[PDB]
């Protein structure tokens, strides 16, 4: 890299880092889909 | 950007929050939630228009061969740019 | 609410039953089969363990991807409790040792924690909370453990009201230490007991049994605030079933009296192991106290369970015991 | 065409029978074995002094999955779905919607890399070579549920591994 | 020429076609159908009681010597009513050729072993029966091979699902593995990939 | 001294034995099993590190289950970790063993070996390299080293 | 011409039966064996009752080639429970001892979900 260094952009990491498995950082998987089906929210005031 | 919902937990993206009463935020007890910070959405608009003297132009999205599909773009309208399909880069035909 | 977690699925391991647990007590002889229950129909379950990750590794199979969760705990940092209980329904109190330690002692570990687990979960907003008392537990017994047991048994039932409380017998199981512990003896020549084993009627129920009492509870909206008593479906003199053990297990049945004193000087010699000792001065106690009947508690029954007699499966916990048929001991008929 | 193996005729002479007597009795051919063993303890060893050395790899080569961008920060997949449609093991889960601008991009993109057998169909399917392979082959976990990726892992990794995996493309593109 | 289609080998063709008639002649019986592909493939058709006729002409003619039999295997076309297909791959060391015998059979209806003519057939017809189901008479020793012990069905079978109806797991209450029914953290995917454009009219089945 | 500073290093004196004396018992199922054998040719030499070649079940300390689980033999899987003398690991190479891979629907393979034994290390890849083998190992031994067992003790 | 099928090992009903009560009584003393080889928790009358009930389910057959077929299915399951090819789990999974019970009436299918 000190002979032919890589490009630059803005988007790469500017600090590196090792493998986190086991630590408090660790990848923990998710859905990341909001939710389909919305319910219906009954009226808060009493009809009698 | 990142923005933290009112329970302290990052909106990604997407748009995704488990809400507060969401028992699956107890994943995160102990750990983190991976969230990308560099939203694409806020980038690509970062990106100036381009002023380009022809009715149609062209978008490999740079690269050449390391891009993507060579489309064709219409400047016919002035009211809005010519937003290329893959990339998001944004195009303009200079005053005509 | 705008919802429950609205079960989904056939009830196997890769379902969705509603059910979001923290189980205390989880790495134990009733956890291992609580956490096996709860994950075989697709339950979220959170376990709070104090020893060593490697301790909790026979549990991981038990869930679906995520379905299990380990945390650190401590029984007394609050903060770490809330962590553990702020996002489950129920919380499953299954703390307890059958010996004091240098630094818990029956007080920590029969009053303190599950009252500090009691309040937490009130706060928190827990619905449901299950807490695992003995059907000894008497404040004038003489063991200490069951002594313990009634205090901290009447402030669970104070600081969360709404709380079920399971009162069971003697359990016996594959990895119990009451089956197993009238195994253990025949290395000392002979099978000592307090009145030749005679004036002691004990009344011990399956793991299984409660088990599924647990689960069950769990789901039944008519458990709320409610003590249960679990026992089996029959009595036995401490000397019959030690017998049976014993016959169970092919070992010479030496049985001869010993005064209860001797028997305390003895078991405060094993107390002196810093390990799992093998008997204290509390567990002889225990053992020779005399399972009591009240017929006002409900029971399995009440629940859906059918008790399950130690004969048809005391062979699974003594099958270990033999080396390289059997006559059912003597039971008490009810009048 | 073809040889014969094992078709020969030992030659039953005085010289060439003690030859074989000597051989049976001296044990010749056993010490001449214990000679090449010797021969290689004073030989270099091939081994290599990892984590400190690392074996030798290509451009080619098919590691962690990543999502890529273009030079402006936009993401380059496009919810084209053909690196789903080819994925021989069911690995990939798309779903997309337009954006807020309206561009068309995914709301979940999750690699099962449990199920994924590193064939590399995926970054050959894709045509904004959005999905790639990247050079990381150290990714191991201590639990089942870190190899389940999703869309914000996949962008860490691209944007991990950007300045590896770009000169890798540009050393290999005339190739595909 | 051209570069990229595959060549055409009328010798061979012609050889096979002349070969097949040879057959047909010789077994009236049993034979009821031959053709060669447009790749130099004989497949001759019989009927299922020719199987140890045939077999043993084909591996002891003098004009034939087919003996090695290559493969031995079967396909469930569930739209017939003999279901299964049972296909023998004959090699020919001393003519260099091959030929492809088939047969058919249904769920119930046995089928001759040929372990007498081809000792190769002993594991072939044990897999047959093992994935199809179909029976083979006077197999020495017949039972499953690839399944596991007490699987029920047959997976090779077209009315098989794919994953199966149980799955294994270990349960630490019983101190075992349990077979339980077959659930899954993500469903197979069904893709319909079929273009509804035809694309070989050579092969246009008559309305 | 203070008792938990003996227990202390106690914790890695039997730490850095373990760690250091890893001995592995390869269940060699399917294609994995060849990069496995590549981690103990001369090019990675897994001896060097204290990590036998092979191992008998009752003397190994690592159960490395590489290829894929099929439920027929699912049982003898068990049945070997069972027999395991503790302390026992368990490293899953490959996706077969790890979640299923290529095979992950069908009707004989176990969707995972992590459904019949506990694990303790993934290791990914189709195959993982031999090198990618090797580091799961010596994550393993990280692992090993972060254990606290008599500090645990110390405090009960 | 319909109906003249090929036989696999009984010509009608009546020797199908025969080879049926031959399987069964083989099974039936196997059943102590196989309890104590594989020291299975279960007693021999249980074991036995589910020989009993797995022949209960086919009794409504009446094709003899179906019951040659199961009875050819019920040896082949017999010699691997005789020579020990199966092992404790094989054994047990005609108990189904880890899956809960099912419910059987409309209600209680009702409430669980929406299977028939
Ligand atoms: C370390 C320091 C370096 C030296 C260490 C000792 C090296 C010993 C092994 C060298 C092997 C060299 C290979 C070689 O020459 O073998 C081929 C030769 C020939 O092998 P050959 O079988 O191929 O010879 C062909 C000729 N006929 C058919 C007659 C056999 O081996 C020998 O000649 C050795 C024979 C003598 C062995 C007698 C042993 C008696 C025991 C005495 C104990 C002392
Ligand atoms: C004879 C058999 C019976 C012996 C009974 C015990 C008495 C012998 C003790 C021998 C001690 C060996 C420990 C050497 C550790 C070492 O070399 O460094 C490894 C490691 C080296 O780092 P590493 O092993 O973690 O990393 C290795 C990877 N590379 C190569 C990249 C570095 O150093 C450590 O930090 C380990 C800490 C061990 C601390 C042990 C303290 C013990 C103090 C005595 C306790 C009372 C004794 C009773
Ligand atoms: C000694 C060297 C001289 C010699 O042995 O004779 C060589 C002579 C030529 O060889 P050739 O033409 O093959 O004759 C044998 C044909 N029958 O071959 C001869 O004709 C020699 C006579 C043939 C018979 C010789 C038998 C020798 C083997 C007998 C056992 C000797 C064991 C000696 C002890 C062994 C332990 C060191
Ligand atoms: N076993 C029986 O016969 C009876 C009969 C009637 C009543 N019980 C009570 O049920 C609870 C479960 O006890 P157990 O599982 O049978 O036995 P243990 O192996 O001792 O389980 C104890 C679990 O709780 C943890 N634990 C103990 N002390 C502490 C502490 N100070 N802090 C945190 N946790 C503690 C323990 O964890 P670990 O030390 O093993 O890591 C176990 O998980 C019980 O209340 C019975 O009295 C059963
Ligand atoms: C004889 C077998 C070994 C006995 C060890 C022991 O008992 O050592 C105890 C002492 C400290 O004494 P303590 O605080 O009373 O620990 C008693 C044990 N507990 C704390 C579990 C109750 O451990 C040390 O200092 C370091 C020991 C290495
Ligand atoms: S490498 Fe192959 S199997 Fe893995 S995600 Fe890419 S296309 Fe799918
Ligand atoms: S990663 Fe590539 S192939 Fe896959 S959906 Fe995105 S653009 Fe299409
Ligand atoms: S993970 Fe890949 S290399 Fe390993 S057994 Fe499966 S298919 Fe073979
Ligand atoms: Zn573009």
């Amino acid at each position: 890299p000190t002979v032919k260094p890589p490009t630059a952009r803005k988007f790469i990491w500017t600090n590196h880092k090792f493998n986190l498995s086991g630590t408090p950082q660790q990848y923990v998987p998710y859905s990341t889909t909001r939710k389909k089906i919305q319910e219906w929210v009954p009226p808060s005031t009493p009809y009698k | 950007g990142v923005r933290t919902s009112p329970t302290g937990e990052k909106v990604t993206h997407t748009g995704q929050v488990y809400d507060d009463g969401d028992y699956r935020k107890v994943r995160f007890v102990g750990r983190q939630k991976e969230v990308n910070e560099n939203f694409a959405i806020d980038l690509i608009a970062e990106q100036p228009v381009s002023q380009v003297g022809s009715r149609v132009i062209s978008c490999d999205g740079g690269g050449g061969a390391l891009g993507h599909p060579r489309v064709y773009i219409n400047l016919d309208k002035e009211t809005k740019t010519g937003t290329c399909g893959y990339c998001g880069l944004q195009f303009r035909q200079q005053h005509h | 609410l705008h919802h429950a977690v609205i079960p989904h699925g056939k009830g196997g391991r890769s379902s969705v039953s509603g059910i979001v647990a923290t189980v205390f007590g989880a790495t134990g002889f009733l956890g291992r089969y609580v956490v096996n229950h709860l994950g075989r129909m697709g339950s979220q379950v959170i376990v709070p363990h104090r020893c060593e990750p490697y301790d909790t590794m026979h549990l991981r199979p038990m869930g679906d991807l995520g379905q299990i969760i380990f945390m650190d705990w401590n029984g007394r940092d609050k903060d770490s409790i809330r962590r553990a209980v702020e996002h489950s329904s129920v919380v499953i109190n299954l703390v307890g040792r059958e010996w004091e330690t240098q630094n818990f002692d029956f007080e920590d570990v029969f009053v303190k924690i599950p009252q500090a687990i009691a309040q937490v979960s009130k706060e928190a907003g827990v619905e449901k909370f299950i807490h695992i008392s003995h059907l000894n537990a008497d404040i004038k017994s003489s063991s200490k453990y069951l002594r313990s047991k009634a205090v901290g048994e009447k402030e669970v039932r104070e600081t969360f009201p709404e709380a079920t409380i399971i009162k069971p017998a003697e359990i016996f199981g594959r990895e119990d230490r009451f089956l197993n512990y009238f195994a253990n003896i025949r290395w000392f020549g002979g099978v000592p007991l307090i009145s030749l084993g005679k004036k002691t009627v004990k009344q011990p129920v399956y793991i299984v049994d409660v088990t599924k009492g647990i689960i069950n509870a769990i789901k039944d909206p008519d458990a709320r605030g409610k003590t249960f008593a679990f026992v089996g479906p029959s009595r036995y003199l401490l000397f019959d079933l030690v017998q049976y053990v014993f016959a169970v297990a092919h070992r010479p049945f030496l049985p001869y009296p010993l005064p209860h004193f001797a028997y305390r000087w003895i078991g405060r010699l094993f107390e002196i192991s810093p390990f799992e000792p093998w008997t204290t001065r509390d567990k002889v106690e225990r053992i020779h106290t005399t399972d009591k009947i009240l017929p006002h508690l409900p029971g399995l029954e009440d629940l859906g369970v059918e008790a399950t007699p130690l004969e048809l499966k005391a062979i699974e916990v003594l099958r270990r015991h033999r080396t390289y048929d059997v006559q059912p001991a003597k039971t008490i008929p009810t009048s | 065409t073809y040889k014969y193996v094992n078709l020969r005729e030992p030659s039953m002479d005085m010289k060439s029978v003690t030859d074989r007597a000597a051989q049976t009795l001296l044990w010749t051919e056993l010490i001449r074995g214990l000679g090449m063993t010797l021969s290689y303890l004073f030989r270099e060893p091939a081994t290599i002094n990892y984590p400190f050395e690392k074996g030798p790899l290509s451009p080619r080569f098919r590691g962690e999955h990543a999502l890529r961008r273009y030079p402006s920060g936009e993401e380059r997949c496009i919810a084209c779905k053909l690196c789903e449609a080819v994925c021989p093991a069911q690995a990939i889960t798309i779903e997309a919607e337009p954006r807020a601008d309206g561009s068309r991009r995914t709301t979940r993109y999750d690699i099962d890399m449990t199920k994924c057998i590193y064939c590399g169909f995926c970054q050959e399917a894709c045509p904004v070579d959005a999905i790639v392979e990247g050079p990381n082959f150290e990714f191991s976990t201590e639990t089942h549920e870190e190899l389940l990726y999703n869309k914000e892992k996949l962008l860490n990794n691209g944007d991990k591994w950007e300045a590896e995996i770009a000169a890798n493309i540009q050393a290999d593109y005339l190739y595909r | 020429t051209r570069p990229t289609v595959r060549p055409r080998n009328d010798v061979a063709h012609k050889q096979l076609s002349a070969f097949g008639e040879y057959v047909a002649e010789i077994l009236p019986k049993y034979v009821q159908q031959v053709q060669v592909s447009c790749f130099n493939e004989l497949e001759i058709c019989i009927h299922p009681d020719g199987v140890i006729p045939v077999l043993t002409f084909l591996r002891d003619h003098s004009n034939a010597q087919f003996k090695s039999l290559a493969d031995l295997t079967a396909v469930d076309i569930p739209t017939r009513q003999n279901r299964f297909e049972i296909v023998y791959n004959l090699l020919s060391l001393r003519f260099n050729s091959r030929i492809r015998v088939k047969t058919y059979t249904d769920e119930l209806t046995p089928i001759e072993s040929s372990v007498p003519v081809y000792k190769a057939a002993n594991w072939y017809e044990r897999e047959i029966w093992d994935m199809f189901g179909v029976f083979f008479a006077n197999h020495p020793d017949l039972r499953r091979i690839l399944t596991d012990y007490g699987f029920e069905g047959h997976p090779f079978r077209k009315d098989f699902p794919l994953s199966g109806y149980v799955e294994l797991r270990y349960d630490d209450e019983v101190k075992r593995v349990v077979a339980e029914p077959v659930e899954l953290a993500q469903e197979f995917r069904k893709f319909d990939l079929n273009s509804p454009w035809e694309a070989f009219p050579a092969y246009r089945q008559p309305p | 001294s203070r008792g938990e500073y003996v227990v202390a290093k106690l914790d890695d004196l039997i730490n850095w034995a373990r760690r250091s004396s890893l001995w592995p018992m390869t269940f060699g199922l399917a294609c994995c099993a060849v990069e496995m054998m590549h981690m103990a040719a001369p090019r990675y030499d897994m001896d060097r590190f204290g990590v036998v070649f092979r191992a008998s079940p009752r003397q190994s300390d690592v159960m490395i289950v590489a290829g894929t689980l099929t439920n027929k033999m699912a049982p003898a899987l068990r049945k070997v970790y069972d027999q395991m003398p503790e302390p026992r690991y368990v490293v899953s190479m490959g996706s077969c063993a790890n979640g299923g891979g290529y095979y992950h629907y069908s009707y004989s393979v176990v969707r995972g070996c992590d459904r019949i034994v506990p694990v303790d290390i993934y290791v990914p890849g189709c195959p993982p390299t031999a090198e990618a083998l090797l580091y799961g190992i010596l994550q393993l031994q990280k692992k090993i080293k972060r254990e606290k067992r008599l500090r645990i003790w110390y405090r009960r | 011409a319909s109906t003249s099928v090929k036989p696999i090992f009984s010509r009608d009903m009546n020797e199908a039966k025969r080879r049926v009560r031959e399987l069964y009584r083989a099974w039936y003393r196997e059943v102590p064996n196989t309890v104590h080889l594989f020291q299975l928790d279960i007693s021999v009358k249980q074991g036995r009752d589910k020989v009993r009930e797995m022949f209960k389910k086919n009794a409504h057959i009446t094709d003899p080639r179906v019951v040659d077929l199961l009875v050819i299915k019920g040896k082949m399951e017999l010699e691997e429970t005789i020579k020990v090819w199966k092992q404790r789990t094989h054994v047990m999974r005609f108990f189904h001892e880890t899956e809960a019970p099912r419910p059987k009436d409309f209600l209680s299918k009702f409430y669980v979900g929406h299977d028939p």
